[PDB]
Parts: C-alpha cells; structure tokens; sequence
C-alpha cells in the first residue's frame, strides 16, 4: 500500500560511496561534520570559595560600581540583599541570597523580584553585568 | 459507492481536524515545560551558528540588550545572506568573521535584499493561517510583559510541531484515504532543481531566488538522487569555509552529518493518512513525489499539507 | 523600604560583626542551601526534558515552584555567557536561556 520511502541515495553513507566510486577527489578529503553535543552542567547562581562577609563585601562593591541601590538589612537577614537597579516601571528589583553548601563552599543565589516606578531577559542581562563585574574584582 | 464513501470520510476527517484547530490555542501546543533559546544581538554570527548546532535547533529569537527589545529571528536565510555576501566580497573575510548579529542588517543592505507573530491565546487555526501567508515555516509566540508593557517571545511554533500535534491528538487522519494525486495539492509546475555537479553557491542562489526550503537533485534523466536543504548551509559555514564555496553540491553534501535522517519520497497514490503517520513518527519536512521508477514529478511540503487542511483542494 | 547606595557596615567595619559575636544561633551564618536548588536536581530536571524529546520517556519535568525566577548559570564557553531563568507562563514553564558575549 504505502509508497512512502526514505531515498537511499540521500543517506550520507550511500552518497559518499557513490561520490568515491565516481572518482571525486573531495570524497576522501571532506569528512562529515561531527557536532559533539556535549551536555552542559547547570547550576543555580554562582559558587564561591571565599567566606560569607568577604563574599557579601565583593557583591556590594560590584552593585555600587554598577549603579544599583539596596535596602538596609536587619540582623535576621544579613545574607539577603534586597536591591533595586535603574537599568512604564523604571527600577528592576532583585533579591540576592547567600547559601552555604560546605564550610568553604558558598552559593550566590539571584532572584528576579519585579519592577517599580513575563520576560526574564532584562534580569538575565543585568545578572550578566553583575557576574562579569564580580569576576574582574577577583 | 466505495469512492463516494472514501470521499465522505475524508471530508469527515478534514472537518474534524479543522474543528480541533479552531478549538485549540497555540499555547496548547506548548509542552508543560520547555526551553527557549535567545541570542543577544551583539553575539557573533560565527558563535550563534555553534549555539544552533549544539542545541539541535535551526532558529532562535534575537534580543537587543541596549533597547530591551526583541529583534526578529535568526534563521538559515540570515546565513544564506552571509554566504552570498562573502562569495560576492571574498576580500571581506575579516568583516564576515567578526560579524555580529546586529551587523546582519548592513549585509542585507549591501546585497539589496528585503515577520509574523501571534498571541499564544489565539486559536491555533489562526496561527496556522498567519504562518502560511507569512510564507514562513515558523511563527514566534509573542505576548505582553505584565510589568514593562513590552513584547515578549513565549516560544517559536513550527509547522512540523503543529502538524505533529494534530497527528498525535487526532487519529481520524487515518480516514484521509484520497490519493494526494487526486487532491491537487502537490506542486508539479516549475520545479526548481539542480544536478550533482551544480556549484553549491548556485543552489544556495536558487534557495533565496525561489523562496524554498530545498532544491531537489536529479540526474540527466530526471531521477531524484538527493536534495539540498537550506539547513545544510549551517553545516557548510561551520568552522569557517572559504575553499569550500565554489565546491559542487555533491561535494558539499559530504559535510552532512551521519545522523542525517534522509529524504522522504512518495507517489501520487499515497494517502494523507500515511503522510500524517510519518509526521507523527518522525521529523519529516517534505515528501518528494516520484513516479514508478523514481523520477521527480513534484513535492508535497508541510505548508502544502497544512494549506489543504485549512483551505481544501 | 528605604533605598540607598551605602554598603551595610557589617561588611565594611569589623566592629559590627564583632558586637554580634560578643553580645549574648543560626543567623550569624548564611542558611544551608535548600534541596530544591541543588544542581543534581536541576540537571535531572534537564535530563527528563531531553529524555522526552529524544527518547520519549515518562512525563515532562515540572519544575519545583521554589526555583522559579532564580538565575541559572553554566561555565563560560568561547567568551560567551549562558544564563537562564525558569519562569511561569500561565500553567506552563519556560526555561528562558540567554547567550551573550563577554565584550
Ligand atoms: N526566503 C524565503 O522567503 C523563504 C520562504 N520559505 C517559505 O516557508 C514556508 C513553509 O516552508 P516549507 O513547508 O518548507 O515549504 P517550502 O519552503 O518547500 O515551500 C515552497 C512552496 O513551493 C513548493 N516547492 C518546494 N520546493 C520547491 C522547489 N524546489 N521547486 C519548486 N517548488 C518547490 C512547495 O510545494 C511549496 O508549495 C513556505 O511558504 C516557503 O515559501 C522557505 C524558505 C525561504
């Protein structure tokens, strides 16, 4: 019934072999493109080997040089930065949080918090600026 | 009587598919969780090519970080333009190598060459219509950001995925038993084709000249041997190519990856039931219509299949 | 809240954290990482998506609602940064990925 087929000469192995039999010089020279699709390892935020106050110090310096503002933190939330960034609402809100993985291993978590007088790309672009500023200052 | 029966079940199957498209939104086609890959426009064309190949995609929305706006889609057409510009301007290798995605518009100007979207909540039928008439195989799903009041890409919807979505949900496709030859939906007239010795650059020229996704490759006697797709251009440009420009299509086709899924063929006596079966089981973008002995008579693309579903014979 | 560009003294002046240590519990140290934000979970969330589109296994990976709007990163490759955020669209979930160059 079905006359739906895959054209055999369209397959790489037959196409190559026909080109080689035709004597073509480029048959042996040209190799098939092998795209090594390597699985990327993903992490939330960025990790740091420095210690809490040092890390928190580094982050604030970056924030300040990048022109951001932030709230005054209380005793219960020292490792939380409630910030605002200039970049129709005008100011983007972010919440940065420091977590502990191990005694020498810490994670800097970045969270989009909204807008003040949906798409994550403005947020993603800004964190990009922030991540880059932090890498220089190291 | 039996041909009258076949005919009524076809109408029945078509009308059912249509109702499904009118009852669903583009949003419904979306997986419950999925990835959207967007490229900043200041990224190198060179590097954006690697991004597409690494992630098994052929398209990506563009984002302007300076203006906070989306800036259209990167597609194989953009890479055609770069190839054509370079071929015409082989002195400008350095410019092409350092070309950024936001520099793509200047390339277009130098060559003298001239985007639909849809709100996800809109009927899927309407998304099919807009895509057809935009003469594109893709439609960006754009909504409004609740805060910034800005246009946001939710996803990109392809013809293949829409047709697969139909196929998966609607097994009535089985009752589409009228041979495609009797449906007048195959393009037979003015087939743009080439031979194995045709320079790949000229085949690429045919791609933009005809505004088609592929060029069938025949022999002296009209037998279908292979096909050159716009997709193949990515493989051609990969890793920077200069000596491999004036190459023949036959030679260029050796760059094809070993996991190339092949070219699909059918005859006039094949049914859409079978066609939808294939779409449901594999990523097939077109079916080249051949005769008893394998000579090219025509082509049935996803746009032809979709056009029939929406509009009829 | 009131906003200003003045870095909290606790990170610039050793006297401040000293006072805390000395004036007679968990708040002196950053909180432990929530199980939801563990990279082993984040990538099995990635592997189940890849398992459905390349092999068709089980159901799609619904993200835990905790991780929504949090930055995802990977190693810098070819001077290109690759960041992401898992965000809500109606009842669906979009992992919005951005490739930007390091200029
Ligand atoms: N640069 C452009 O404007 C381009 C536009 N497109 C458009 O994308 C839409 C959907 O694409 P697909 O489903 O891939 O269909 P397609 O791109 O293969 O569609 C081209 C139309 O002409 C026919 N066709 C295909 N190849 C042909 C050939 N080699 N010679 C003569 N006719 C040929 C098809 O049956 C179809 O009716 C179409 O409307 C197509 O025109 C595709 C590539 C480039």
């Amino acid at each position: 019934d079905s006359t739906v087929s895959i054209l055999p000469t369209s397959l790489p192995q037959i196409h190559r072999a026909n080109m080689l039999a035709q004597g073509s010089p480029a048959a042996s020279k040209i190799s098939p493109l092998v795209t090594k699709k390597s699985k990327t390892r993903w992490h939330f935020g960025i990790r740091s080997r420095s210690y809490p106050l040092d890390v928190m110090g580094e982050i604030y310096i970056a924030l300040k040089n990048l022109g951001a503002e932030w709230a005054k933190p209380s005793e219960e939330d020292l490792w939380t930065i409630k910030l605002r960034w200039k970049y129709i609402p005008d100011l983007m809100k972010m919440v940065i949080q420091l977590f502990q993985i191990e005694t020498n291993n810490y994670l800097v978590d970045f969270k989009f918090d909204g807008w003040e007088s949906f798409s994550a790309y403005p947020f993603l672009h800004l964190t990009t600026k922030l991540i880059m500023e932090l890498a220089v200052n190291s | 009587d039996s041909q009258e029966k076949v005919s009524i079940e076809q109408q029945l199957a078509v009308e059912s598919i249509r109702k499904f498209l009118n009852s669903k939104t583009s949003y419904d086609v979306l997986p419950v969780s999925y990835r959207l890959i967007v490229l900043d426009t200041s990224l190198l064309v060179k590097k954006s090519l690697n991004v597409l190949l690494q992630n098994s995609i052929v398209s990506a929305p563009l984002w302007d970080s300076k203006t906070s706006r989306f800036a259209g889609l990167l597609t194989t057409t953009d890479f055609i333009n770069v190839i054509q510009y370079y071929f015409s301007n082989p002195d400008k290798f350095e410019l092409v190598d350092k070309l950024q995605l936001d520099g793509l518009k200047d390339i277009e100007r130098a060559l003298g060459v001239d985007t639909a979207s849809i709100h996800p909540s809109r009927p899927l039928f309407e998304a099919c219509l807009k895509m057809l008439e935009s003469r594109s195989g893709r439609i960006p799903l754009i909504d409004q950001d609740e805060e910034t009041h800005r246009e946001i890409v939710v996803s990109v919807l392809t013809q293949y995925r829409i047709l697969k979505f139909v196929a998966l949900n609607c097994r009535e496709t089985h009752f589409l038993k009228i041979p495609i030859g009797d449906l007048n939906i195959i393009t037979q007239d003015n087939m743009k084709s080439c031979q194995m010795t045709t320079p790949v650059i000229d085949v690429i020229q045919m791609l933009t000249q005809g505004r088609v996704s592929s060029v069938p490759i025949i022999d002296e006697n009209g037998y279908l041997i292979n096909v050159y797709e716009a997709y193949d251009v990515l493989g051609l440009i990969k890793g920077g190519i200069y000596n491999d420009l004036s190459l023949s299509v036959g030679e260029a086709l050796m760059r094809r990856s070993d996991d190339f899924e092949g070219v699909y063929t059918c005859t006039k006596n094949d049914k859409l039931s079978t066609i939808m079966d294939n779409i449901r089981k594999a990523r097939v973008h077109r079916f080249f219509v051949v005769d008893d002995v394998g000579r090219l008579v025509g082509v049935l693309t996803l746009s032809d299949i979709l056009k029939y579903i929406l509009l009829g014979s | 809240m009131e906003y200003t560009t003045d870095i909290p003294a606790v990170f610039t002046d050793p006297s401040v954290m000293e006072r805390y240590y000395y004036t007679l519990t968990s708040w002196l140290t950053p909180p432990q990482l929530p199980p939801q934000l563990e990279n082993v979970i984040l990538n099995k969330y990635y592997a189940t998506q890849d398992q459905f589109n390349e092999n068709n296994s089980g159901a799609l990976p619904i993200p835990n609602h905790v991780v929504l709007n949090h930055l995802v990163t990977s190693s810098i490759k070819h001077n290109t940064l690759c960041v992401a955020s898992i965000v809500r669209y109606k009842q669906k979930y979009v992992t919005q990925i951005l490739y930007t160059p390091i200029e």
